[PDB]
This record gives structure tokens, C-alpha cells and sequence, in this order.
């Protein structure tokens, strides 16, 4: 007879009594191991009545007993699957059964999981896991993991930087590597460590607990490891005072990476004070107040941001940080070199920006390239590049392209109601910006000793905004026309409801102010008009604008000059 | 008299956004305003004169002055809307009218039916304000009317709102150049007719009710009214600075003949007027009234009834072309305002004198009182500035001394007129002169050889030359020359 | 302003000592009619008195009240000669006390003393109170503040250089100073608030004027000093006239045409503001009795520039005789009166322009204007019995309240109204002569025993012509009408029963006379 009946005969027995007798079948089931120590059933049985019983002693004992014996059974290796992805009240008990098992066992179990592993994602989170219970393996698995990792990632051939291998190793992976003393890696390696998890960084931001504090004590670590954010940009420009006046490739490195970081921070700050949803929309606008009349002021009132004096601080950093990028030459090739590597698409709010720190800097060509790169790339909300425009435009004496951009502005803006300023995407700042602008093209079109009357009639109409702020210019307009005495604009009471306007161009007709010849129809007409005009004040004076912009839209055959 | 200065610009033809009713401009509210205002002055004050002003980019008169104010009812609806608004130039018309018209003390109170625009330049209200108030020159500022004026300012803008969006400081400093004599009115709440109406209502019983008093002769009484309404006096800033009224009740104290008043310095002129409290001719002009016997008896018997308007304060009634009516003045508030009746508070009853002071049969008269201290032109002074003046006294006192001994008494007399006038002014040097003139005088005695002749003139000749060494012998003032017998 | 101002208090400060000796050299020419004498000259004592008494006697002309000056001569010490009340404020008592101090001393001690002295006496003397001031701050109780001490020195001097008129200021500056300091800590001194000061500077005329001129210059926020130089004689005598008009707010006038030359006068500006440098107002025909109230708005005391002078002295005496005179300004308009009321020539602006109050309501319309019966005449008598006379002495009533004669006269007009009807259809016992000695001696107060019997006979022949039945005015039986006149008899004697007590004898007989049933 063989021994193989016998056992299968002595763990039915046992079997059947469980239900009736669980000290018997305990007695049974030790006698049958007593006879038959190699029967792994038995021992499989003993183990699975211990864990049916809740005893986290008796199980974790009989569970190890079959592993060093009967390692070979797919049972072993179903239980081990099943124990680790509770790992990853029945959970606790295998929680706590797991520790009953030695470390060393723990760990060579871990181990033989991760040689059967056949998901790449499967076998790094067991990787990961292993390394974060017991982080003496990571010695010589955290390197060969992350790299592993990129590997997949490139051969995956993920479009965006978002991947979740490369997000496990940045999160998890990169810290454990970075903060083992005993692991030793290249600064070359550093490098590709850094740059990773900048992207990751960045990319995550763009669009967790705290990105940024990450990417900083990274950025701190790989640092320290080759020797707020203002104080370290002057801490920089300290060391460039010591570095740049004369391979050095710690300080170049430096340099470019710590400043890049510290930019791309301050930036995101800046673009997410200001366009909040790219992270009403704010602009960065030069608006000229005096109409009726390198370290430069951001005048911004304190209601539309309550927090203007840290956006504008944290601008000056980025703008300070970006131009000792691109003062030097070998920082500036590094810098292009990593950017180019990056995505050249700039995004959006980089792009932003961008354009906002030209438009700062004083040159006008580049930041009106750089907005029709942004508008490519794309007064409500997102009509932004248009006021960019406007004012770029305006900066380089155009005093046209500022009119089509001003009046292409309004089209998209319907609603009844120099210094660098930065105003909101709403019509209650927008519209006397645009107004401005355009009554700054007329005022220099108009008083220039020729005789164009339209354009002088463009500046009466649009010389009702803010009054009486407009009152010396209209002063000076009426004394042209009493100079020149034939004033011609049949547009002109279609739109000048004004009443002071109005009684000063009816003081012109009749004797005092000399008999001006005003043609301003297209003897009892003139008057006769004017009753019906007085009768218009009081109608909303920026809906009559607004009406005189978009209708009278031949605005342009004048402001050519 | 009654300047209504009335705004006609181009600012005044703005359609109002009333509810319901339909669209006014604001001349027609301004129209209606003044309407009303002229019915109430038509009805209880029809003994004014008011003249209508219309300005724009220069000023006009429509109606002179005049009390018929259906002319000024007329001209309300028939106006232009000439456009442009110049305030100072309607001031400037303002000032001319009433001065060429009344002169220069009658009071005007000036009605500004404005708009509240202001202007943009030139001739604007905020130009002139700034500019000509600090100016000067020639073109001076014509706010503080050369006349005792109350400038009032109905600026038709909805509620102060319209008035402080844009300005409402000019206007009320247009009102301090006047020295605080005006006030601002504002059209509370929306601009519906009643609350025009409200605002010229506040201007009727600020500026034009009748002034009703009582007359009291004792106890004959009459309820009348007094035109035009007195006006406050105040005596001085420094003492009696509060200003006083006249008394509702004018008391009669007593009556003085209109010679023994002579001319009074008045500082108004007022009509008395008999009130009722066909009917007008049939009721009220068939009850006797006080103010007809008194009027009657004043014109016949050629008098004047003093009045107590007040403490201190005392006025004077009489009969008035041939209309006559009675008439009242108001003196200067003080205890004594006409030095020839003494003080008014020292005036009593013939009754209580020994005699009758106006005579038996009233050939006499107490009045004028003659003043403690005669004036210079009443004494004999000796002023020796000119010349002339000096040549004079000499030549007076030659003169007489010819006549001597016929004339000895006044050319004693001026001879001790000189010699005190020469001691008081320290001019002994004329003293010593004067001697040897009469000296000369005396060696050109007649051939008669009048025996007192050469004696007096000797011994005045040697009191003279006596006195003009200076020592304590007839230098004293005090000590006048004596003659000898 | 108010009666306290700048001119309320004039300080005359006129120096004395020998360098105010010297002539002139403006010899005058008395001698006019063989060998003349030399000519006289006066010294700078002499024209600085005469043109000083000359600004005071126009002030005083013009200013009888309210208006006081003071005269300190300076020399050794400081003379001052008059006082602050208005008894001392007299010429003659300034012409006694200039004789009194005499012609400047000339070989006494020639530079022992200076001008200083008089301005130190001058500024102590503007501390004091003028019985005005006084009054005003015990009428102003707990008040007192509100009348200013505010003055002016005007200084006739003959300064020997510029540095001397400087630390005059500087003097006249330390005194004010100090005297306010002193009177802060004192009551019956007080302080003095705005001392303006003139240092007139005179010279013989042919001398280089030593002093220039120099505009108002304000030392102090209490000071404000102006210095003049001008020539004695007859060119300071005009300084001080231009003085006197810009100090008073004096005027002009030059009325001519007069029957017999111009004739100058000096009174208020604003007898000028109608007008609106000497007007020259044309003498008009005077009317005997043309109209006699006119309407002035304004009565001003004037004063003769020239007073000694014959037109303007026939001018005055004409004026002074009694009768007006009446001016006009260049169809004619009659603008001025000139009328003297009982030794004070007055200067009336009279009003030309058109009146307010022209073409009034008829009297024939207005309430009780249809009445024809007026007592007029009756009115008339009440009128004249019920006059006004001045009253120079104060009587007593009944102890420690003198009766003030305007309640007197009030009361008096109250009691002869007591029964007065108005129309004469409404009385009859004022229609007839028998009750004329009971009308006119009931409404007395205290009755004679001749007047108590007048009213017994007058009862008594009432009732003899009841007896008789004498017709009564018609003003309606015979024996009605005397029954109704016995009535209001009664009515008029029950009204005054209050007087004495002879009126109620007198009642008491006429109750029991008259026809009672
Ligand atoms: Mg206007």
C-alpha cells in the first residue's frame, strides 16, 4: 500500500471532523505529519485550518514551514499573489500574518514575486514595495528600477511627459535614490534625475500633495550632492559675480538649472495670479492716462488683486532670473539646449509670460511676434492678444495698426457699462483703454497744422469720454474751428450728445464766436437738428461710443497719417 | 424791486425724465415755477417791481421794470433758447438795470433761475469764478452787488445729486461773494412739477409775504401792512452785533410838527397800507380806518406821528404827483439818531412843561436843540495856514485902529484874538510885527489929533511888545489886554 | 467798522525841542499897507501847531462824539495837554494849553532831550480807557472783549537823519511791546491791538529833504509805520489835510454859483456813494415853502476848508441865519441839501432816482376809503394837544424811579383814547360845544378843583337844555337824543375813573343829573 493513500486518507479524516472537533482534527492532522514529515498536503491543510481559525501564530508558522519546503506548489504561489495584493478585516489578518514571517523570508518571498512578475507595472510596484519595506534592497534595485522604468517609458512611446511609471519614479523612486547615502551615482546621472523630475514637476502643475516642495528639495539635494526662492537667486548672482567674470561644469550646471527652476516657479506664480484659469483674466497693458494733456512701475490697483505687491515681486525675480539666463553665453547655449529638449511648443502661460516680460523689457517687434505666435497658437476672456497687440502697436508710433486692432477689439464687446498698467478682461476698465488709445491716434492725427477736418471731428466725438477731462482739448479743437471756419463732419450729430458740446458749437453760429460755416448735416435744418439732439442727453454716452466706433468704422481712411 | 435773472441756454432745453406725465424741458419747469411765482406776487404783492433778464451768450431784458405782471406772464412763453451760458455778463446787465433804474440803495433781490450746467470756458461760471475773482482789474467781478441784494439761486437739477456730480461748490461760492445774502434751491427728489412747485413755494415765503403789522394810536388801532418788508439792521460788529427787526406793533408816541422835523435821514422809506381781516369796496371800504383819519389829519394839519419800532428804535409817519397815502420811515436805530430832537427817549408831553414850549399861539417851538459845542464856523477861530487868513487879522486890526477911539471895543477884541492866537501857536515874532505896525499906524494920526486916539493905541502898542518878549507879564493866555480910560 | 477802530483814538506827538526854532524861510507878507518891515517867518513848532490844530478842528467839526485825540508835546519830559474825555477834547483848552507850554526854549540845553520821550508817553497814554470803552465793557458783562483798544500816533518832527526816524520805529515797536506786556498782567489798562504811526518829517523849504519818504511798513502784527517828509508852511498843512480826509473816510465838495466864488467843504464819503478829487455840487434858487419833508437818506456834518475865508464864511453865516440851501449835480437834478439845524450845518442827501414806492393805492380805495365823516379836524386837535418836547432834566415819580418822558407821552396818548369814536355820524357828545370843557379836562390825569367845577357846570347846562329840549346834532326822538348823549356821557366820564378821585366825584354827580328813568 502506498504512503500516498494513507495521507489522503488521514486528511479526509481530518477534514471531516473540522466541523465537529477542531482539537481532533489538530491531533489527526499533527499525527499524519509525524508519519509523512514530506506531505505537503498535510502541511497546506494545517495551514489553511490555522488561517481559517484566525491564528496569526499557527498560520504565519505553517505558511513559512511550506514555503521553505514546498516552494515549488502553485498553491504557495496563489497565496503569495493573494498576500500581496492585500498589501498593495481579511486584509488585516494577512497584514498581520505577513509579519509573523522573518524579515529575511519576507524578503526573499518579495523577491521570487518579483522574478514571476510579467507586467512591467506589476513588477515595478512590487519592486517598489519591497524597496519601501525593506530599503537595504534599494541599494542595488532603486538605480536598476528607475532605469527600467525610463526604459519602458520610451519604448511605450508616451506622447505627453504624464506617465505612470515615470510618475511612481518620480514620486516614489527618485526620493528613495536621492536620500540613500550609501547608493553612489554620477553627477551625469544627477542630471537625468533632475531633469525628469523638473518635467514631472512642471507638467503635473501645468495641466499629490505639494509639486513644488518637491521639485525644490530635489533641486536642494542635487545641489548639495555635486558640492525661499529670492534670497537663492541673489545667492546666485553672487556666485556669477565669482564665477562668470572668469571645465567648471558645477558651476554651469548650476547656473542653468537652479536659475530655470527658480524662473519656471516665479512665472507659474505670475501666470496664475494673472489669467488664474491658465494654470476674469488679467493684462499687462500700457494704457496712457495723460491723453488730455529699464526699472519701470506696474501701476495696478489693489481691488481688482489684492495680492499685486508678491505677483509683482515674483515678476521682477522671473524677469531678473530669465535675463542672467540669456547674459552669458554658455549658460544661454545650456538653457536652449534643455528648452529645445523640452517641448517647443511653449504651452500657453510660458507663452504668456513671455509676451508680458517683452512688453515689459521695451522692445515692441519681438512682443508683437510673439503675440501673433500666442493667437496662432489659441472683450470676453481669451481676447488678450488683441489689447497686447493694441498697445505694442501703439508703443512703435504706428498709430493705424493700433486702430484695426482697437476697433477689431470692441466687436467681441457688448455691455451698457504712458504707464504700464494691468487691467481685467471686463468692459468697465477695457473700454476707456480702448477709447484712450483711440483718441490718442486722432489727438496726434488731427493737431498737425493740416487741414483734415475728419480727423478733428473724430476727436470732438470721441472727446466725451471723461468729461470734463476733455475740456482744454475741446477748448482747442473749437479755437481750430474758429481759425479754420468750415468745419465738415456730417457723422457729427449722430454722435455728439453733449450738451456743453452741443451749446459750445451753437455759440459758433451766431455772432460772438464768429459766424463759423458749421457743416455738420450731410438755415432752420441746423437748428432744427439740434433740437432733436439735446434731446439724446442723457442716452448711456458709452453705448453712443461704442455705436460710433462699429458704424462710423471708416474711422481709418483718416488715422492712415 | 425784483430782478429775475432766467437762464435760456441750450442746457435749459434738455427733455426731464418724469414718470407718467410727459416729457417737460427743463425751461418749460423753470416756466411754471416762475408762473406760480408771479400769481402769488400778482395777488398779495402787487405793489412790486420785478424786471425779467433772459441770458445766454450775452444778456438781455425782456420786460423793464414793471408791476404789471401780466407783461411778465406774457413774456414767459415767449422766449427763444439762444444757446451758450455767461453768468457774469447777466450780472454785469443786472447791475446796470437796477443802478439806471433805482439807483444805489435800494434793495434788489435778484432771482438766478439757473441750471446748474455752469459752462465749459470763456465766459463759464468756473473760468470767471477761478480766474476774475482774484483778478481784479478792470473787468472786476460783479457778485457783491453794488446795492443791498439777495441773490437766489433756483438751479433746477434734480436733488443735489445732479448738483454734486459735477458742481455744486461754484454756485454756493457764487452765493458767498454775495456775503452770504442769497440762498441755493434744489429741486428735492425727482423733477416733477410738484416738487418745482415746492421749491418756488419755499422761495415765496422766504423772499416775498407780506410784511402785516399793527398801528396803535393809544387805543385807536389798525391792522396794516408795511411795504416794502424791513429789512434787518445791525448797529455795529463789535457791541450789538445780532440784527433787530422793527416791532410787529408800530406804536404812535407822539406827534411833531413837520417844520420842527425838518429833513430826517431815513434809512428806508415804507408804504402803510390798511388790510381786511365788489366786496373790497363795499365791506372792508365802508368800516373806518385808522390809517385814513390818520392820513387825513396828518396831510391837513401838517405833522408827523413817531413810532416805536422797537427799544431804541423810533420811526416816523406822514402823507406821502396828487396821490397821497401814508407813508413811514425808519431811523437809525439808536438812542438819539437826530441830534436837533435831543434823545428820542427825552421826548414827553406838553402837558408836563411849565409853559406850552410850542407857544400860545404856536409862534414858538422847543425844537432844534442847539449842541454843547459850537462848530468852527460858528465861533471866531484863528487859522493863519493861508496867507490870506494872517493878511486878514492884520489888516482888521489897522483898520479899526484908524477908527479910534470910535471903534475901541472890537479892536480890542481882535486885537486880543491876535495876541492869544499868537501865544498858543508860539508866533511872538507876529506880536513884535503887529507892535511896530501900530506903531506906524500911530505916527499916521490925523491932523484932528483925537485925544483918546493916541493914548489907546500907545498903550495897546506897548501890551503888545510887552507880551511878545515872552516873560510872565501879559504873556499868559488868560491875560487880555485892557485899555486905559 | 464799530465805534472802537483806529480813529476812535488819535495820538498827537509834536516835537519840542530847540532844533523846532529855527524859520522856515517861508517869510509871510502881513505887511502890505513907506519903508516895510522885514518879513516874519514861523518856526517848525509854529506850522506843525497850526496845521495839527487845523486836523483837529476838522475832526472835531465833523466827529462832535466818539472821536478823541490827544496832544503831547515832546520835549525835556512829555507835556501831555488833554485828556481822554470828551471835556477836554475842546480847541480852546488845546490852545490854552499849547500857550501854556510856549514857543520852544532856545538856548535852554539844546540836545538834553528828543522826540523819544513823546512817543514812550504817547504809547502809554493808547493803553488807557476812553469813557466810551469803559461804558462798552460794563455794558458787555462777561463779555468784555469785544471792544479793541486800536489807536494811531501821528509824529511831526524834524529828524536829522534816516537812522533816526528807523530807531524811532524801533522805539515806538519796544514800547508797544512792553506796555502790552505790562497791561496783560493788569485790569485798567487796556491792550492795544492795532497802533498805526505816522512820522510826518518837516524841513525848512530849500533844505535837502535829510528824510526820504516811505509807504506803510508793518513792524509788528500790532504796528504799521509810515514815514513822510514834507516842507514846513504851507506843503505840511496839506499833508495833514490829505491826513485827516484818508484817516475819517472823509470827502469833498466844492459848491459854487453861490450869489454874492467856490466854496470848499469837508464831511463823510458817504455822502459821495449816491454820486458814485472834490465834487462841485451848483447852488440852486432856494423856494420859500415848495415842500418841506424831503426824502434824505443821509445826513452829514460838514466842515469849511477855508472856514476863515469871506464865501465860505457868508456861506455859513447864510446857512447858520436859518434858512437851506439846495445843490445839484450836472434836466437839473436836485441831489443835496445844506441846511443848518440850530448851529450845525448839515450836508442832506437828498434821493433823485425813480421811487419804489410811486403811484401807491388811493387812499379812496383801501379799507374805510369811502368814508366821508372823518373826525379830521377833531384828529387835528388830538394831534396838536398831544405834541413832543425835549426834556433836560430828570424827574422823579415817586422815589428811586425817574420817569422816563417817552412812557409818559405813551401813557398820555393811551388815556386821551379811551372813548374817541371815529366817524363823526358816531358821536354826538363831540358834536356840540357845551361838553368841550368836559371832553378836554376828563382825559387829564389830575383835575384842578376849576376843573372839577367846569365839569359840573358843563353837566349842569346838559341838563338845562334837557330841560329846555335844545335840538342835538344830527350825528332818533328829542328825547332819545338827549338820552343817548347822556349815555355816552357816561360811557366817556366810566373810562377814567381810574385817574383820581375828582373823576369819580365828577361821575357820581353826572349819575345822579341825568335824565335816568
Ligand atoms: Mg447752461
Amino acid at each position: 500500500m502506498s504512503a500516498q493513500g494513507d495521507c489522503e486518507f488521514l486528511v479526509q479524516r481530518a477534514r471531516e471532523l473540522v466541523p465537529q472537533d477542531l482539537w481532533a482534527a489538530k491531533a489527526w492532522l499533527i499525527t499524519a505529519r509525524s508519519l509523512y514529515p514530506a506531505d505537503f498536503n498535510i502541511q497546506y491543510e494545517m495551514y489553511t485550518i490555522e488561517r481559517n481559525a484566525e491564528r496569526t501564530a499557527t498560520a504565519g508558522r505553517l505558511l513559512y514551514d511550506m514555503f521553505v519546503n514546498f516552494p515549488d506548489q502553485p498553491v504557495v504561489w496563489r497565496e503569495i499573489s493573494i498576500i500581496t495584493s492585500a498589501l498593495r478585516k481579511q486584509t488585516q489578518f494577512l497584514r498581520s500574518l505577513f509579519e509573523t514571517l522573518p524579515g529575511r523570508v519576507q524578503c526573499e518571498m518579495l523577491l521570487k514575486v518579483t522574478e514571476q512578475c510579467f507586467n512591467t507595472l506589476e513588477r515595478s510596484e512590487m519592486l517598489l514595495l519591497l524597496l519601501r519595506r525593506f530599503p537595504e534592497t534599494v541599494v542595488q534595485h532603486g538605480v536598476g528600477l528607475g532605469e527600467a522604468l525610463l526604459e519602458a517609458e520610451t519604448i511605450e512611446e508616451q506622447e505627453s511627459p504624464v506617465n505612470c511609471f515615470r510618475k511612481l519614479f518620480v514620486c516614489d523612486v527618485l526620493p528613495l535614490i536621492i536620500n540613500n547615502h550609501d547608493v553612489r551615482l554620477p553627477a551625469n546621472l544627477l542630471y537625468k534625475y533632475l531633469n525628469k523630475a523638473a518635467e514631472f514637476y512642471i507638467n503635473y502643475v501645468t495641466r499629490i500633495v505639494d509639486p513644488w516642495e518637491r521639485l525644490f528639495k530635489i533641486l536642494n539635494v542635487v545641489g548639495m550632492r555635486c558640492e525661499s526662492y529670492g534670497d537663492i537667486l541673489h545667492r546666485m548672482k553672487d556666485l556669477c559675480r565669482y564665477m562668470n567674470n572668469f571645465a567648471h561644469a558645477k558651476y554651469k550646471n548650476q547656473v542653468v538649472y537652479s536659475t530655470m527652476l527658480v524662473f519656471f516657479k516665479n512665472a507659474f506664480q505670475y501666470v496664475n495670479s494673472i489669467q488664474p484659469s491658465l494654470f476674469v483674466p488679467l493684462v499687462l497693458l500700457e494704457d496712457v492716462s495723460n491723453v488730455y494733456g529699464r526699472n519701470r512701475h506696474i501701476v495696478v490697483n489693489k481691488a481688482e488683486l489684492a495680492n499685486s505687491t508678491e505677483v509683482l515681486e515674483s515678476f521682477k525675480l522671473a524677469r531678473e532670473s530669465w535675463e542672467l539666463l540669456y547674459s552669458l553665453e554658455f549658460l544661454d547655449k545650456e538653457f536652449t539646449r534643455i528648452c529645445l529638449a523640452w517641448k517647443t511648443d511653449t504651452w500657453l502661460w510660458l507663452r504668456i509670460f513671455l509676451t508680458d516680460m517683452i512688453i515689459y523689457q521695451g522692445q515692441y517687434k519681438k512682443a508683437i511676434a510673439s503675440l501673433h505666435h500666442l493667437a496662432a497658437l489659441q472683450t470676453l476672456e481669451h481676447q488678450r492678444a488683441l489689447i497686447q497687440l493694441a498697445t505694442c502697436h501703439f508703443a512703435l508710433g504706428e498709430y493705424r495698426m493700433t486702430c484695426e486692432k482697437v476697433l477689431d477689439l470692441m466687436c467681441y464687446m457688448v455691455l451698457p457699462i504712458s504707464d504700464l498698467k494691468l487691467l481685467p478682461c471686463t468692459s468697465k476698465a477695457i473700454m476707456p483703454y480702448c477709447l484712450h488709445l483711440m483718441l490718442a491716434c486722432f489727438k496726434l492725427r488731427a493737431f498737425t497744422d493740416n487741414r483734415d477736418d475728419m480727423a478733428l471731428g473724430h476727436v470732438i466725438v470721441l472727446l466725451q469720454q471723461e468729461w470734463p477731462r476733455g475740456e482744454n482739448l475741446f477748448l482747442k479743437a473749437v479755437n481750430k474751428i474758429c481759425q479754420q471756419g468750415n468745419f465738415q463732419y456730417e457723422n457729427f450729430f449722430n454722435y455728439v450728445t453733449n450738451i456743453d458740446m452741443l451749446e459750445e458749437f451753437a455759440y459758433l453760429r451766431t455772432q460772438e464766436g464768429g459766424k463759423i460755416h458749421l457743416e455738420l448735416l450731410p438755415k432752420e435744418d441746423f437748428r432744427l437738428a439740434m433740437e432733436r439732439q439735446v434731446s439724446r442727453c442723457g442716452e448711456n454716452l458709452m453705448v453712443v461710443l461704442h455705436r460710433f466706433c462699429i458704424n462710423e468704422k471708416i474711422l481709418l481712411l483718416q488715422t492712415l497719417t | 424791486p425784483t430782478v429775475v435773472v432766467m437762464d435760456v441756454s441750450l442746457s435749459m432745453t434738455r427733455p426731464v425724465s418724469i414718470e407718467g406725465s410727459e416729457e417737460y424741458q427743463r425751461k418749460h419747469l423753470a416756466a411754471h415755477g416762475l408762473t406760480m411765482l408771479f400769481e402769488h406776487m400778482a395777488t398779495n404783492y402787487k405793489l412790486e417791481f420785478t424786471a425779467l433778464v433772459v441770458f445766454s451768450s450775452l444778456w438781455e431784458l425782456m420786460v423793464p421794470f414793471t408791476r404789471d405782471y401780466n407783461t411778465l406772464q406774457e413774456a414767459l412763453s415767449n422766449m427763444d433758447d439762444y444757446d451758450k451760458t455767461c453768468l457774469e455778463s447777466a450780472l454785469v446787465g443786472v447791475c446796470n438795470i437796477v443802478q439806471q433804474e433805482w439807483g444805489g440803495a435800494i434793495p434788489c433781490q435778484v432771482v438766478l433761475v439757473t441750471d446748474g450746467c455752469l459752462g465749459i470756458g470763456r465766459g463759464s461760471l468756473r473760468h470767471s469764478l477761478a480766474t476774475q475773482n482774484q483778478r481784479s482789474e478792470s473787468n472786476r467781478f460783479p457778485l457783491p452787488f453794488p446795492f443791498p441784494s439777495k441773490l437766489y439761486i433756483m438751479c433746477m437739477a434734480n436733488l443735489e445729486e445732479l448738483q454734486s456730480t459735477d458742481s455744486l461748490e461754484c454756485l454756493e461760492r457764487l452765493i458767498d461773494l454775495n456775503n452770504g445774502e442769497g440762498q441755493i434751491f434744489t429741486i428735492d427728489g425727482p423733477l416733477c412739477l410738484k416738487n418745482v412747485q415746492s421749491m418756488f413755494g419755499k422761495l415765496i415765503d422766504l423772499a416775498y409775504t407780506p410784511f402785516h403789522a399793527v398801528l396803535k394810536c393809544g387805543h385807536l388801532t389798525a391792522d396794516v401792512q408795511v411795504f416794502p418788508r424791513p429789512e434787518p439792521f445791525v448797529v455795529d460788529e463789535e457791541i450789538d452785533p445780532i440784527p433787530k427787526v422793527i416791532n410787529t406793533d408800530l406804536e404812535i408816541v407822539g406827534f411833531i410838527d413837520i417844520a420842527d422835523i425838518s429833513s430826517p435821514p431815513v434809512l428806508s422809506r415804507h408804504l402803510v397800507l390798511p388790510i381786511a381781516l365788489n366786496s373790497a369796496n363795499q365791506i372792508a371800504g365802508k368800516i373806518p380806518n385808522f390809517c385814513v383819519l390818520l392820513h387825513g389829519s396828518l396831510k391837513v394839519e401838517g405833522m408827523v406821528a413817531i413810532v416805536q419800532l422797537g427799544p431804541e428804535w423810533h420811526g416816523m409817519l406822514y402823507s406821502q404827483k396828487k396821490k397821497s397815502n401814508l407813508m413811514m420811515s425808519l431811523f437809525e436805530p439808536g438812542p438819539e439818531p437826530l441830534p436837533w430832537l435831543g434823545k428820542m427817549a427825552q421826548l414827553g408831553p406838553i402837558s408836563d412843561a411849565k409853559e406850552n414850549p410850542y407857544g400860545e399861539d404856536d409862534n414858538k417851538s422847543p425844537f432844534p436843540l442847539q449842541p454843547k459845542n459850537k462848530r468852527s464856523y460858528a465861533q471866531n477861530v484863528t487859522v493863519w495856514i493861508k496867507p490870506s487868513g494872517l493878511q486878514t487879522d492884520v489888516q482888521k486890526i489897522l483898520r479899526n485902529a484908524r477908527k479910534l477911539p470910535e471903534k475901541t471895543q472890537t479892536f480890542y477884541k481882535e486885537l486880543n484874538r491876535l495876541r492869544k492866537a499868537a501865544l498858543a501857536f508860539g508866533f511872538l515874532d507876529l506880536l513884535k510885527g503887529v507892535a511896530d505896525m501900530l506903531e506906524r499906524e500911530c505916527t499916521l494920526l490925523p491932523e484932528t489929533a483925537h485925544p483918546d486916539a493916541a493914548f489907546q493905541l500907545t498903550h495897546a502898542a506897548q501890551q503888545l511888545k510887552l507880551a511878545s518878549t515872552g516873560t510872565s507879564e501879559y504873556a499868559a493866555y488868560d491875560q487880555n489886554i485892557t485899555p486905559l480910560h | 467798522m464799530k465805534i472802537f477802530s483806529e480813529s476812535h483814538k488819535t495820538v498827537f506827538v509834536v516835537d519840542h525841542c530847540p532844533y523846532m526854532a529855527e524859520s522856515c524861510r517861508q517869510h509871510v507878507e502881513f505887511d502890505m499897507l513907506i519903508i516895510p518891515l522885514a518879513p516874519i517867518s514861523k518856526s517848525l513848532w509854529t506850522c506843525s501847531v497850526e496845521s495839527s490844530m487845523e486836523y483837529c478842528r476838522i475832526m472835531y467839526d465833523i466827529f462832535p462824539f466818539k472821536k478823541l485825540v490827544n496832544f503831547i508835546v515832546s520835549d525835556s519830559g512829555a507835556h501831555v495837554l488833554n485828556s481822554w474825555t470828551q471835556e477836554d477834547q475842546n480847541l480852546q483848552e488845546l490852545m490854552a494849553a499849547l500857550a501854556a507850554v510856549g514857543p520852544p526854549n532856545p538856548r535852554a540845553d539844546p540836545e538834553c532831550c528828543s522826540i523819544l520821550h513823546g512817543l514812550v508817553a504817547a504809547v502809554e497814554t493808547l493803553c488807557k480807557i476812553t469813557e466810551y470803552q469803559h461804558e462798552a465793557r460794563t455794558l458787555l458783562m462777561e463779555n468784555a472783549e469785544r471792544v479793541g483798544n486800536r489807536g494811531r500816533i501821528i509824529c511831526i518832527t524834524n529828524a536829522k537823519s534816516d537812522s533816526h526816524v528807523r530807531m524811532l520805529e524801533d522805539c515806538v515797536q519796544e514800547t508797544i511791546h512792553e506796555h502790552n506786556k505790562l497791561a496783560a498782567n493788569s485790569d485798567h489798562l487796556m491792550q492795544i491791538q492795532k497802533c498805526e504811526l505816522v512820522l510826518i518829517h518837516t524841513y525848512p523849504v530849500g533844505e535837502d529833504s535829510l528824510v526820504s519818504d516811505r509807504s506803510k511798513k508793518e513792524l509788528s502784527p500790532v504796528l504799521t509805520s509810515e514815514v513822510h517828509s514834507v516842507r514846513a508852511g504851507r506843503h505840511l498843512a496839506t499833508k495833514l489835510n490829505i491826513l485827516v480826509q484818508q484817516h475819517f473816510d472823509l470827502a469833498s465838495t466844492t459848491i459854487t454859483n453861490i450869489p454874492m466864488y467856490d466854496v470848499e467843504l469837508l464831511h463823510h464819503k458817504d455822502a459821495h456813494v449816491d454820486f458814485l478829487e472834490t465834487i462841485t455840487l451848483k447852488w440852486c434858487t432856494p423856494r420859500t415853502n415848495n415842500i418841506e419833508l424831503h426824502y434824505c437818506t443821509g445826513a452829514y456834518r460838514i466842515s469849511p476848508v477855508d472856514v476863515n475865508s469871506r464865501p465860505s464864511s457868508c456861506l455859513t453865516n447864510f446857512l447858520l441865519n436859518g434858512r437851506s440851501v439846495l445843490l445839484e449835480q450836472p434836466s437839473k437834478v436836485i441831489s443835496h441839501m445844506l441846511s443848518s439845524h440850530g448851529g450845525e450845518i448839515f450836508l442832506h442827501v437828498l434821493s433823485s432816482s425813480r421811487s419804489i414806492l410811486e403811484d401807491p393805492p388811493s387812499i379812496s380805495e383801501g379799507c374805510g376809503g369811502r368814508v366821508t365823516d372823518y373826525r379830521i379836524t377833531d384828529f387835528g386837535e388830538f394831534m396838536r394837544e398831544n405834541r413832543l418836547t425835549p426834556f433836560l432834566d430828570p424827574r422823579y415819580k415817586i422815589d428811586g424811579s425817574l420817569e422816563v418822558p417817552l412812557e409818559r407821552a405813551k401813557d398820555q396818548l393811551e388815556k386821551h383814547t379811551r372813548y374817541w369814536p371815529m366817524i363823526i355820524s358816531q358821536t354826538t357828545i363831540f358834536n356840540m360845544q357845551a361838553v368841550v370843557p368836559l371832553a378836554s379836562v376828563i382825559v387829564k390825569e389830575s383835575l384842578t378843583e376849576e376843573d372839577v367845577l367846569n365839569c359840573q357846570k358843563t353837566i349842569y347846562n346838559l341838563v338845562d337844555m334837557e330841560r329846555k329840549n335844545d335840538p342835538l346834532p344830527i350825528s332818533p326822538k328829542r328825547d332819545e337824543q338827549y338820552r343817548i348823549m347822556w349815555n355816552e356821557l357816561e360811557t366817556l366820564v366810566r373810562a377814567h375813573i381810574n385817574n383820581s378821585e375828582k373823576h369819580q366825584r365828577v361821575l357820581e354827580c353826572l349819575m345822579a343829573c341825568r335824565s335816568k328813568p
